[PDB]
């Protein structure tokens, strides 16, 4: 009854779901002309500021991957953003969606780092200026920690975004209830309502370029 | 097209091919686009009718839930 | 990095008014003193 | 079923096949983990 | 029941991980005030790792939450 | 939590696979950015 | 074991003299400086200088600019540009020019010429709580 | 009887997870007057920092009379 | 009765939280003898945000004081 | 009787509030040497900060031992 | 009966040492703003810091968390 | 029995709070190095600062250690 | 029983000491990032301090991590 | 029984107060590089600092790993 938002949304027997998770890329329109209009004018700014942002620190190898990781930040800073939209189903809040965003480009990571360059993917776990004498306990830590980062995004995410949900949800059926009791105050829980809901605007594209960052980072420790 | 028709044919008259239909949308969709958003000086209201048809949606699967709260029963 | 180097001044210019604040703050009997011993005469072609 | 090669297949060629094949392999863990959460339940 | 009554003790001892990331986030957002009176030339680059610190520090409070939650309801 | 009822998970993986991966991405090839010219 | 060096451009206080503390105020904030202390170098804001001589009895010039410099061989050299003794400062020029130059910033706009007043305006404010 | 009584073990200790918000308000309102002492021309843009981080502090005090509020109405 | 002593661990436990308002009102009175120490001609407005932010961080402490005072006397 | 044995678990748990007090006495007389240190003419004036600070800070950990001796004995 | 009840307090309490790397990360991240305002030709070096350091402080809070599940699930 | 079996929990709970001091007495004495590193000359005051601030704050990890010894004995 | 039931929440509140080798290796790491950017000529010097802080701080987290582990399986 | 299943929730809660030992050993060597950084002249002195920091702070640590193994092993 709570997390009744989170639930699979079917209409009349039908997984509703497909029809929001490719909704979208409907929202970024292209043309193949030279001046468009505004739509397309501010998107290929954006794609143009965040490229140069989450790209720029990474050498050639590392930006073929240049399409995925702003092909990603735009999905999910559009995927969050369609969220707060009244009664939305939004789908990151998916564990099993989030998780299948975050083991391929995690294991794909490390994978290129372990089928190649291998050798020098071995002198991460063993920073650089390290004394010798209690490095058997080190190792526990580089590699566990690793193992459980494909973990720690997805849940990054997942608990963001659900919590951010399962607040404003709170805090509004809260105004719901002091509404038929002193008004005045009503007024000073909606008002937390709305610096609520700017906040989860911000948390909605923070949460898209920390997820498409530490992916980077990932990338960036292994090219 | 339809707008200017009055015969029930016209339901049959359609091609519902898989094909079809999604010429339907294909062509529903860039006479959208043409209209609000693809013009030099566009506005907003291009986008902000689109979330509010994606919240009538988002409202019709997610009425099921909310039945289960009203404050009457008549 | 304070207001006047982002305002394009340099330290020589802001050494120029902090001390011409002090002269000014002077009294009489060195105001005539000091202001000499310090004014400026060159001049740029 | 034609541009489906040319606007769908020919443009992601370059990736499908060398950038992304480092992905796939970890596409296939993912699906083993999938399949395996669900296996126990 | 002795079993439903433990959880609510769970549920609300996990949550008191968050005092952490509700005292990281003061840190983050106390040294972006130092850092940009020292360099108010730079505002934009360190508000840039103001939100880095912010959401990878408030990110291990909701994983506090999350057992909050994976307890309370989901056993 | 409705997050952990598995067996509507095929449902949120593929057609996310056929977002991130083939629809998203074919339209960002279709953003280019020109050099400048002389 | 500090040898101090104050100079003025016309003027010399000390030089190479054994004092044990000077409390000069620098740009970046304030800060004493006793023997030994570590090696750093600034530029001077409006302010008082006190030097603490070894007998303990102080003295109180009023620099306007300039350099400390304190050096890796407990050496210091303040050089302000204009250090005059409290002695020779007045106390109502101070607070008029400062209201001249407060007025006249609120008649300015322009980001240059006004910069130039804020630093007319804090030399004098820092005039007015030298004297007293 | 033990199953209502379990709560405000519960919901006691789930306010403590404000104690973080009480630690990071600190910080950022302790910066403010290091970084106000340094740059004092910044006073009006450090405060609104401020205030931003002070705001942000009540965000994680709230993940915790979320949960302080589950398990004691909303069991 | 095993209502009336769960009504003891609550506010014993939810008292805990002013662990935060005891260690951000040593960070806002700690960084004004350390902002002070700098600009020392600023003591008036430093001392008027120290006020400020041993106020919001000791509200932040008062707020668990008050909820163990309603946990244990009022219900 | 169960009450005389929640009234210890209940104590136990208030004093936990000294631990934002020693953490925040730290503070005030570690930033008393940062910002003694520095400016070392104003010891007469950092000091009677550095007590100011340290009876605001000690204030709110003695709240947690008089509601531990609140608890403890006195209803 | 209990045995289980149990596994929910001992796993509600293991997960709270998360907290550690809630101010640890925020700490790090502290410092990648202050030491860049000041260096800020180092950008390439200090985030290479800010990351070990951000992978050293929440592997330990990661300790926590996996000997929350290891309680809760495995035994 | 179950009040001497509680015992054992208010006692082990109040030591809780030492941990407080124990991260006073790291800041004091952490601040004593970057206060000699910078006017080491002061080396004989500061130490008699920083024997003040070990005595006050590990003075609040003693009250915590009281109580636990005023449970654990004393009834 | 009542001895597996509890030494679940034994083992399971004694792993809270790694909060505490959570905010130590984020301040040695996080103030490597401060010593690092005033004097990089030093970075194998500093570094070899990070190490050092490091390995001692998460060793009092092992600390706690043994114990645990010994009040499960060891007896 | 009821006592031997006590003596490990005492025991438990009470090497928690490690936690206050990490965060204080942390803050030691991280005042270690700061300030060994700034004043590398006295790399010896500075350093004679971080091992009273360090012992004094895990003094108070051991303090609760005493009060630990004496409700676990002697009463
Ligand atoms: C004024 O205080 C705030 N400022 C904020 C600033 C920013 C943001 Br984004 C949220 C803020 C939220 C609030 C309160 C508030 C007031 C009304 C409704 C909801 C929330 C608060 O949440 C305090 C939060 N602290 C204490 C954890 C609260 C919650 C519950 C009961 C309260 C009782 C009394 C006082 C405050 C009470």
């Amino acid at each position: 009854n709570l997390f009744a938002s989170f639930i699979a949304p079917t209409i009349l027997g039908l997984p509703a779901a497909v029809l929001i998770i490719l909704f979208p890329p409907l929202l970024i329109p292209t043309s193949k002309y030279l001046i468009n209009n505004r739509l397309i004018t501010t998107q290929q700014w954006l794609i143009k500021l965040t490229s140069k942002q989450m790209m720029t620190m990474h050498n050639t190898k590392g930006r073929t991957w240049s399409l995925m990781l702003v092909s990603l930040i735009i999905f999910i800073a559009t995927t969050n953003l369609l969220g707060l939209l009244p009664h939305s189903f939004t789908p990151t809040t998916q564990l099993s969606m989030n998780l299948a965003m975050a083991i391929p480009l995690w294991a794909g990571t490390v994978i290129m780092g372990f089928r190649s360059k291998i050798k020098n993917a071995l002198a991460h776990f063993l920073p650089q200026g390290t004394p010798t004498p209690l490095i058997p306990m080190l190792v526990i830590i580089e590699t566990i920690s690793l193992l459980i980062q494909p973990m720690a995004l997805a849940v990054r995410l997942t608990a963001n975004i659900t919590a951010g949900h399962l607040l404003m949800h709170l805090i509004g059926s809260a105004t719901l209830a002091m509404s038929t009791i002193n008004l005045p105050s009503t007024l000073i829980i909606f008002t937390i309502l709305i610096l609520l809901t700017i906040l989860e605007i911000a948390v909605a594209l923070i949460q898209a370029y920390v997820f498409t960052l530490l992916v980077s980072l990932y990338l960036h420790d292994n090219t | 097209e339809v707008k200017l028709g009055e015969l029930p044919s016209w339901i049959l008259m359609r091609d519902f091919s898989p094909s079809g239909i999604f010429g339907a949308f294909q062509r529903g969709y860039y006479r959208y686009y043409n209209k609000y958003i693809n013009v030099k000086k566009g506005s907003i209201s291009g986008i902000t009718m689109v979330l509010a048809c994606y919240v009538l949606f988002s409202y019709s699967f997610s009425y099921k839930h909310l039945k289960h709260e009203r404050l009457r029963k008549y | 990095v304070a207001y006047w180097r982002q305002a394009g001044l340099s330290y020589i210019r802001y050494s120029q008014i902090c001390a011409k604040a002090v002269r000014d703050a002077l009294k009489t009997e060195f105001k005539a003193n000091a202001e000499k011993t310090s004014g400026s005469n060159v001049k740029i072609v | 079923l034609q541009s489906i090669i040319k606007n769908i297949w020919i443009p992601m060629k370059p990736y499908y096949t060398k950038v992304y094949q480092e992905i796939w392999i970890g596409m296939g863990l993912m699906g083993f983990i999938v399949y395996k959460i669900r296996a126990a339940d | 029941d002795i079993d439903t009554a433990a959880k609510f003790i769970g549920a609300g001892a996990a949550t008191v991980g968050v005092a952490g990331s509700g005292a990281g986030i003061g840190t983050v957002f106390g040294s972006l005030i130092i850092g940009y009176a020292r360099n108010p030339s730079l505002k934009q680059q360190l508000f840039s790792y103001a939100i880095l610190g912010f959401a990878l520090s408030e990110a291990m409070g909701l994983f506090c939450l999350m057992v909050a939650f994976l307890i309370l309801f989901a056993m | 939590m409705p997050q952990l009822n598995t067996t509507v998970w095929p449902t949120m993986i593929t057609p996310m696979l056929l977002t991130l991966f083939l629809i998203t991405q074919l339209k960002m090839l279709n953003t280019n950015y020109h050099l400048p010219p002389s | 074991q500090m040898s101090f060096t104050f100079a003025s451009p016309t003027q010399v206080f000390f030089n190479g003299a054994n004092v044990r503390q000077v409390d000069v105020p620098t740009l970046t904030g304030a800060f004493g400086i006793l023997a030994a202390h570590v090696p750093t170098l600034q530029v001077l804001r409006p302010g008082l200088v006190v030097v603490h001589a070894e007998d303990g009895t102080t003295s109180k010039y009023f620099v306007s600019s300039g350099s400390i410099a304190v050096n890796a061989d407990s050496s210091v050299q303040l050089l302000a540009e204009e250090a005059v003794t409290l002695d020779m400062l007045d106390l109502g020029a101070a607070k008029a020019n400062l209201e001249k130059a407060q007025a006249e910033l609120v008649g300015t706009a322009d980001e240059a010429t006004r910069a130039e007043i804020q630093i007319r305006i804090e030399a004098n404010e820092a005039l007015v709580k030298a004297l007293e």
